[PDB]
Parts: C-alpha cells; structure tokens; sequence
C-alpha cells in the first residue's frame, strides 16, 4: 500500500516562481465586497490610454523662436533608455522589463499663443551613420509637415522597424537591437507672431503614449542604479 | 496569473484563498 | 488633415501597418506580476524569553530599489492574499545550534499582541520557556527545526484579513481623530496582518522574508517614479546587459 | 468637455452604516464659486496650485457647509469647473487633474496650497483623471468625479479622497499681466449621516 | 407599580467630546422613554463607519476602534405616590447583539490586564 | 389620541415664492425633547406656560436648526407630544392648547415664559384646538398642527404662528412633590427658500 | 409605540437599515472553531523502566488563560473525537541523545493501567527493557526516533471513546456511591483515553501535547467568564495591536 | 467545519472518525 | 476487517494477499 516514490535530485530547492501555492492556514474568510472605480488589470493598458510628457533639457517641450531654421529643435534616438523618454510613464514601466516590440505616438502641442504661428517638420531618421543636421538632409526621410493654425496639436507614430521581433528596453553601445533610429523635429518656419516684442517665442509641449501595437515581456529585476 | 499545476486545486476554493462577496 | 501617405500634405502623414501580436500582453498583466515570491524585509528572531514585540506585514511605503517596491507604488487602492516563504541563515557557525526550533506565529488584521514567556516545558529538571502568543492555537502556529534541515525554512498561505475592502497605498487624511504628524497617511488596518519569530537560536542567525501576492487587484494608476538617473541630452542610457557588444 | 474621472456618481448609500441617512437634494448641496489664484509669468512649469475637496474652503460653502458640519459621515462625488482669464496674446498651459488620495503636501494637510511638484510627477500627472488647459486652444476643464475611498463613505474633517491639481507646463509668456486661475464646485449626490449633538 | 419617570436615550456618534447635559445630545438619534407606557424599551445602537468591520480589542482612539456613545438622560425625575416609600427606581440595562451582528478572525488570548 | 390643530398638514409649497425650494425630509428636520418646567402646588389656576414654536428654542433644534439658520422663508407644521409625570395619588388637570397667532407675552416676543391668563381666557381656551390633560385619567397630550399664517410661508426670525399653551385648570394637591411638564416637538413637512450668504 | 421614527414621539425610535452579509458567521461555527491544533498541556516523559502511570487526557475543567480552556467551558455537554501532536523539545544538549526512541501508548476509555517493565530485547550482552503496555498490540502504539527527526514529533487520530452518550463538562452530583468530596462534580469516564510516554531520553527533554477536536457538538450555553479585569467607569480598555497608533 | 482537502478522505468515513448510530 | 485506505489495493488483490481456490 504504501506508494513508491522516487526523490528528485531538486529536492528541497526553493525556487521563487514556482506555479504552485502554499498551504493555506486561515481559511473561509469572506472578503468585504469592493466596489471601487478605476481598476485596471494590464499595465498596458494603462500605458496606451496615457500619455506623459517628454523630457527635453528639463522641461516637458522645446521652443521656437522668430529666429530658427536648419539645426534640428528636438532630437532623441529610438530607445526606451533615451533621455528624453526619461520622466514618461512608458519609459518608466518598461525598466519591469527586457524586451518590447511596437510603435510610440507622440504628440505635440503648441502652446504658442493664437497670435502666433509657425510649421515643423518632424522625421523619423532609420539607423545610420551619424544623424542629419540639417532639414533638408532629414526631408528625404519619412516626415511630415506640421503647420499649427491647421491644428495646434500634432500625433506622428515612430514605427518599429528592425530584423528581430523584439528590441532591448536596456540599451547599451550600440548594437543591432539595441536603437532603432532618431526622431527629430525641425522649424521650417520660424515663429512668426502679431507683436515680436510680446511673443517672441512658443513652446510645444512633446508627450508619450505607446502605439496601438505595443507591448513588453520579460519581467526583470532592477539591476544597480545608474 | 500564475497557478498552472492540476493540483492548484489540492485545497478547496474556500480554503486556499478569499471569498469575494 | 489628409491623413494617410505620400503627398506631403501638411497634416498628412504617411502609412503605418500595425505589428501583430505575439507575446499577446501576457506579462504586463497585473495578478501574473505579482503572483511570485518577492525578497522584501530580512528579519531578526526574538528569544523565547521576554516580551517581544510582533512585526507588522506592510509592503506599501517602501523605498526599497527592487521590484516590487515600486509596482506597489503604482496603484491608489490594493487587495491581493498573502504567501509566505521564511527561510532562517546562520550568521555564526552553523554548528552553534543542535536542535533550533523556531516557533513562527501570524496574526489577523487586528489582533491583540502583548505576550510574555508562559508555558513552561519541563524536562529531567531544566525547563523551556516560550511565549503566550507562540503556542499553537486560535491562529496559525508553525514549528520549523533548523538542523540537519535541508532548507531552513517554512512557508503557507494567509488571506486578506483587513477590514478596509481595500488597502489605501496612498491616504489624503488621517487615521485617528487626534490629527497628529504620525497618523497622517495612515489609516489603521491597511496591512496583512503581523508574525512573531521566536527562538533559542535568535542570536546565531536572521530570517529573509518572502511576500507572494496571489489575487491581486490595483485601482487608479499613479506615476511610476523613474528609477534611474537622467543621461545627457539627446543620449541613451548605456546598461550592463546579457545582449552587449563583447 | 466633460470628462468624468473613473466613473460616473452614484447615488447609492453607504453599505456599512445602519443609521438613516439623508440625501441632500441639489437645492441644498448648492453650488459655490472661487478665485484659486494668479498665474504668474515668474512661477515655472512643475508649480502647481493645490486644492484638496474642500477642507479648507469648506467653511464658504454655504448651505453644504452647514448640513455637513452637524453630521457624522458623507459620501459625495464634485463637479467642478476651473477657469483661466486670459487674451489671445498669452501663451502657456495648465494640466488639471482631479487626483485620489492626493498626498506630498507635508501634513498642510487639507489647505488648498501651492507646491513645486517633482518632475517625474508633473511629467505623468496625465495618468490621472485630467484635461490640458492650452491657452492657445481653450479657457476651460470640466471634471466629475464619483465618490472614491477605502471604504464606502469618509468623514471630511480627517479625510479629502479628491483633490484638484493645477499644474503649469508651459510657463506664462505674452503680455505682461497675470492669468486668474477660477473654479467652481459643487458637491453630487452626497448623503449625509450621523447627526452631531447640539454646539453649546 | 406607584412610581414613574421618563428617559430620553441617545446615541452619539464620535465626536469632539461627548455631551454633558440632554439638552445637548437631544439634537442627536434619540427615542423618548416614557415608563408607564412600557415597563422596558428596546434601543438599536448603530453601526456607522467608513470600515466594513471595526476592532474588538480597542484602545487610544482610532477610526476603527471608536464608533461613538450611548448615553441615558432623565427626561423627568422619579415621581412616586410618597418620596418616603419610594424615593429611587433602578433600570435594568441587557445587551443582545443585533441582527445584523457578527465576529471574525478568532484570535489568541494576550497576557492578562 | 391625535388631535389634529383646525387640518391636516400638506407638502405643498408656497405659492408666493419663485425661488426654489427645498424640502426637508424626516431624516433632516428630525425631532427634539424638552422639559418644559414643573408644575407645583403653589401656582394657581390660570397660570400658563406659554411655548411658542420654536424661537426661543430653535437653537436647540439641532438639524433643523441649522438649516433653517441658513435661509429666509420657512413653511411647516408641528407635532407635539406634552407630557407630565404624575403619581395615581395626584389630583389636579391642565389644558394644553394649540393657539394660532397667540399674543399677550408683553413683547417678551417668541420666548418661551410663563404668565397668567386672564379668566375669559382661561374659561375659553378651549375654544382653540386642545386637549385636557386631567390627572386622574391620562398623562399626554398629542397635537398636530398646519402651517397657519397671514401668508403663504414666514420668516420664523419674525413670527412664530403657532404657539403651545400649557394653562392650569385646577390646581396640584396630592403627594408634596412637583410634576414636570414634558414636550417632544417635530417640525414637519418643512419647506426652506433663500439661502443667506456666508457668516463672514 | 409608533415605531418607526422621525416624529420623536414617546416610545417612537428612528429608522435603522440592517446591514448586509459580508463574513456569513463562519468563524462564530462551533465545529470550525474547536477542529484546529491547541497548545493544552506539556508533559514529561517517563523512563523505559519502573511502574509509570498513564496520563489522561481530559482538557475539561481548565483554568489556562488560553483560548482553548474557555471556549470548552461554554457549554454543559461535549461530544467530539480528537487528534493528536506530539513534539519532544530538549531541555539539555541535543547531542546527549543518539538514539532516542520514544514509544508512546494510547488507551481507550476504561483501559487497565498497570505496567512495569517487561519485554526484553538483548543484544550483544547489554540489554533493553520496554513497559508491558509500551509493546505494539491492541491499542495503538506508536514509536518515534528524536535524533536527525527534522520535526521530533508524531501524531494521528483517534476517537470518542466515553461510554457516556455525552461528556458532561459541568455534573451536579457525584460519580460514585460514596459520595466523597472529590467525587463531586466527577462522573467516570468522562474524557478521552490515557497516552503513556516512555523512553531513554525522559531526563533531557519534555513534550508539548497539542489536541484537535474534529466533529465538535456543544449543548446547552452557558456563561462565558471575562479574560480581563473591568476598567473604569465610562472608560475602555485599551490593548497593545496591529492596527493602534503608532 | 475546517477539512478543506480533497485528500480528507484518503481514509473512509468509518476509519477516520466515529460514526453517530 | 481492518483496511481503510482507498489506497489498499495499491497493489493487486493477487499480488497483495494469497487466494483462495
């Protein structure tokens, strides 16, 4: 009758993530009924429904002034550890995790006042060498041209393009999944305002939410900080 | 979430885990 | 404005062909996440003498640069079961201990907690003394030997025994009606409840602590604080990884 | 727009209080209006104006007032409106946000106030219930929040489940001048308990 | 039999400092007992609080720990047929647990006090 | 046995008011007890204690108070209940009415006193909604009464319609103690206009 | 009178809503309640040889400031079967003990009771001597080594062996013809069984007996006495816990 | 009242406890 | 007579005791 059993070598390991529970040890307590609005179940979820608002130098947009042109007015490279991603919510949920696959939405609001206008140009430059320097060199890319007084705010998709299905959350010197690429914005017109002497600048605030086809997996532990 | 063995059920519902109301 | 490709409009943009799925969202899920042992706390034992104080099982204000700290964070209002996993490492020579029972007792949300050295073993004329709270009884009591143990250790499953449907991670108010700096994101009760490691052993070694939270429910998302510093403008982090350039 | 934060109110009472209690019908619950300050072209983004519901102003709200301060208990959701006064000739942008459990506050603890918020904070206060206030495009947010809280009913004296946060992201530019900062509150669906003995 | 007086019961939900005089706690839920109508009167103390539950073991004052008082005033003094014969009567006080009542989370007991 | 004061009363609201008004439920104008005073052997017919509805007293009606304190204009009606606590060896009968615009009080307006009735008003008290209160027989005295007024609503500041008179038929004589007179009063189908501005 | 409130007549009290079920009265169930491990007595263990006598199992008429003693005193009658856990905590140096055999016997209600030494086992000259009720047989016998045990105990389940319908908890009247006082609230048989713990080690160590009362019936309620001493008038007592004010 | 494994009844009803007439 | 585990045929009623012709 009594069952024969072999030990296995295994034994008696902890192993962390087991898929199994302990025993129980106060059971039948009835919990109070929790009503309570807002629940959410998958940080993605959260993740798309939101945006959170870029860090450029600081502060959460970049200007224009009546004195721009050429140089690029934003730039970062296509990589969840960019500085700029720094203080977003998408940026900040990906560090639980090693890899992600999908596209970011950006959105630019212009806060410049009614009386003032100007247009952007804003490309998303694949990897290569260097990173242009100037609008024209980033025109031959895929962009888009944003002229405010159509619409004051702007949505552009950074695409996922790359050989591998997913990419590091945790860059590094480069490697092939590692960066994907720059997202730059140009001024093709400088500010342009009623009174140069009351506004002679705009600010556009830069904001993150992940595309509709974003996700992340891998939960990992944090490593030491940097 | 992260049960998957055919033995997650060895202790009844009741007993394992809370009862939601 | 124009919306979709190539003409350069303003406004319009060019073509997206969204990825399909793959992993289909599956680790981003809130109760997979947290449904694992966790090492939060490392703990030291009371003797079986004396009069103890019990160690309460709160997880929620932690600043602690791991995991679970800061994903705890990241919800108003949480309610999730309790596992636990207490493994007991000599911090002296292991041969110190020839016997080292360690009597672990857990409280409910709300448990009375003063105990005192009572129950008095009686043996060949020397006796041992243990705590009115660690004998077995109305609550859950376990006995774990370490020696010849082959993994100094025990572990079991508690439920959620706060009277709060909820757990307030976050609280705009004070738990008692005497307003003082000490209540003041408190309310009492938004915890699991509390344990009582007691031992001959005490000295001689520590425990580690590990929370596993099956069932777990978050509501109202808050800001996830960034872990990190910022790198310069218009640069990327750069990690030790796996992956790296040899 | 109105945008409502989590859910919509109910006017469902409290499941754990076995005592009559009252619902304060819109006649009574009024209505109250307020100026919460000025913003200015010194103060940067991050700087934000602080106003839980209602604790310190409660005391101007009339009618409200008067029926809360002589019970136990209340369970109410708000619907307020915050303005801005400013011309066409301003820049700047405000993001308000009705926020649960608001804390940081250093124990000022339930005074509407004015704060530097941390960044990581202003960057994602978005994540809550909130409408931007671009001073380019609009004057005004609408938020309606439902009661929220541990339990299924509060005592507004020791607890302020809601609180308004205005915040400045793109700092003030244009003429000269200030932005008055307005709102308006008006507490919905509340349902008082518990009635307090005599003040002699 | 030959003897009279009313009660005016209150229950006082938590506050600043408990009621000293009827007149006071009289703006609170309060029933009018007036004996020689019925010889014994039923009062339901509530239950009222933010928490689905509150502690059994109490102790300095939390939000869980306190839900209030109940306090007896006389409406009137005893009136009897002679002060002489009877000059006091005594009220009975019995508790039950209401319908609504219940425990959970049986608990070990702590060192005596 | 209830006596209802010349009708009984109605919910409907003041057709002299276009403002909105709000109506007080039970839960809020709830009810109050007060001890009126003691009734002794050396008072002699004809002395009353005269309780006009509230005013002296509204202070002292807690919820109600409040939100009564709170606005111009008040309609509603009464439900009193006058007790006495008497032993079976005690002779003596009181008449507690109900008077409409009761007036004498001197001026000592809208506070509770006590005076002597002059004869032909005591003999004909009776004439106003009441009910004797003879000794030998009961202990209470229960009347419900109406808005009464010379308009549609009052200002319970100014004019209290409805007054209680507790007057003495014949004298105490028994046992040496006293007999306290005892009232518990219910504003009902209470109906509130205007708020009044804040106490600032 | 009148009922139901708002009009503050005499006799007339206010409106009250029950409230909803939340826990179900599961944990007030007497059954549920009694059919968990209970510290109730610590025993010491006789040696392998002599005449011992056996001690009963009657946790009936406790004093214990434990949760078990009163909770059994509540009612009048008890019927219920039982489990058992047997531990073995040293008093002296674990090292003392290589072997350490412990046999334990359990009786039912109305089993004889007199042992002395008996059953012999030799081996190499030297010799082992064991009780003549220790031997397996009949009733159960169980034998446990405490040397490498990595819990040194044993338990198992026996039943309700009384010959009474019912135990009687309180008896008013005496349990023999002679109505000795001693015999008063008495009644033979009124309890479980006997065990006898016998072995080499009975000098450096001692047990800890743990009862379980599976399939619980309690009749007729009676009062259940107070645990603390009374505070002051119009106060509350107030105790150490997990929730209080930090 | 507190058996909550499938496994409580490894034993019959007859061995594992006593049975009521 | 005295087997009371559903496990007591763990091993075949041939293999686990002598038969009877």
């Amino acid at each position: 009758a009594p069952i024969r059993v072999v030990s296995v070598p295994e034994s008696d390991s902890f192993m962390s993530s087991v898929p199994d529970n302990s025993t129980p040890l106060y059971p039948k307590v009835v919990v109070p009924p929790r009503q309570v609005p807002g629940r959410f179940t998958n940080f993605i979820d959260v993740a798309k429904q939101t945006y959170s608002f870029c860090s450029i130098s600081g502060k959460p947009y970049f200007e224009v002034t009546n004195t721009s042109g050429d140089e690029p007015l934003f730039q970062m490279d296509v990589s969840l550890s960019a500085a700029e991603l720094h203080g977003t919510y998408v940026a900040s949920l990906s560090s639980f995790f090693a890899q992600y696959r999908g596209s970011l939405n950006f959105n630019f609001i212009f806060t410049g006042a009614a009386a003032t206008k100007a247009k952007f140009l804003v490309a998303f430059v694949p990897p290569h060498s260097a990173a242009p320097k100037t609008r024209d060199e980033a025109m031959a890319c895929i962009h888009a041209v944003w002229d405010v007084g159509l619409n004051s705010a702007f949505s552009f998709n950074v695409p996922y393009s790359s050989p591998a299905d997913f990419m590091a959350v945790y860059s590094a010197e480069a490697t092939v999944v590692n960066v994907s690429g720059w997202l730059q914005v140009y001024a093709l017109t400088a500010l342009t305002s009623t009174d140069i002497a009351v506004n002679s600048k705009g600010r556009v605030l830069v904001a993150v939410s992940a595309g509709p086809d974003f996700s992340l997996r891998h939960p990992v532990d944090l490593p030491d900080k940097q | 979430g992260n049960s998957g063995s055919i033995v997650q059920n060895f202790y009844m519902q009741q007993y394992q885990n809370s009862i939601d109301a | 404005v124009t919306n979709v490709g190539e003409d350069g409009e303003p406004g319009e943009t060019e073509p997206r062909h969204a990825l399909s799925p793959v992993d289909m969202h599956v680790h981003t899920d809130v109760s997979f996440l947290l449904d694992r042992f966790f090492d939060v706390e490392t703990l030291e034992l009371s003797n079986l003498t004396g009069s103890p104080a019990t160690h309460v099982l709160d997880p929620f204000g932690s600043t602690a640069q791991l995991a679970w700290a800061r994903l705890l964070n990241t919800c108003t209002y949480f309610f999730s079961d309790l596992e636990l996993s207490i493994q007991f490492k000599f911090t002296t020579t292991p041969s110190s201990v020839g016997e080292g029972f360690v009597w672990v007792k857990w409280f409910p949300v709300g448990a009375p907690t003063k105990t005192t050295d009572a129950w008095q073993l009686e043996g060949g004329g020397n006796s041992v003394r243990i705590q009115q709270l660690a004998v077995a009884g109305m609550s859950p009591t376990v006995v774990f030997k370490i020696a010849g143990s082959r993994s100094q250790a025990c572990g079991f499953s508690v439920p959620y025994t706060s009277m709060w449907r909820v757990v307030p991670v976050f609280y705009n108010g004070w738990g008692a009606p005497t307003k003082e700096k000490a209540t003041y994101n408190w309310l009492p009760g938004a915890h699991f409840g509390s344990i009582l490691l007691t031992s001959d052993a005490h000295d001689k070694g520590g425990c580690y602590l590990r929370y596993r939270f099956p069932r777990a429910n978050m509501y109202c998302p808050r800001p996830i604080p960034p872990a990190f510093t910022r790198p310069a403008d218009k640069t990327r982090h750069k990690f030790p990884t796996n992956i790296n350039k040899q | 727009g109105t945008t409502y934060c989590y859910s919509k109110p109910d006017g469902r009472p409290p499941s754990t209080v076995s005592d009559p209690v009252t619902r304060l019908g819109p006649t009574l619950s009024r209505h109250y209006t307020f100026k919460v300050g000025e913003w200015p072209h010194s103060q940067s983004h991050g700087h934000a104006w602080i106003c839980p519901l209602p604790s310190d102003k409660l005391k101007k709200m009339g009618s409200f007032h008067e029926v809360v301060k002589a019970h136990h208990l209340v369970k109410n959701g708000w619907d307020v409106v915050v303005q801005v006064n400013a011309s066409f000739a301003h820049s700047g942008a405000l993001c308000v946000a009705a926020v649960p459990e608001y804390e940081h506050t250093h124990e000022k603890a339930l005074k509407w106030s004015e704060l530097e918020e941390p960044a990581y904070t202003y960057q994602q206060l978005s994540v809550f219930p909130h409408q931007l206030l671009n001073l380019r495009t609009n004057s005004s947010v609408h938020l309606v929040m439902p009661y929220i809280g541990p339990g299924p009913t509060t005592n507004l004296t020791l607890h302020n489940p809601w609180t308004i946060v205005i915040l400045i992201l793109s700092e003030l530019t244009g003429p000269g001048q200030t932005v008055p900062v307005t709102m308006s509150v008006a507490p919905i669906d509340a349902m008082v308990n518990g009635p307090l003995p005599n003040p002699e």
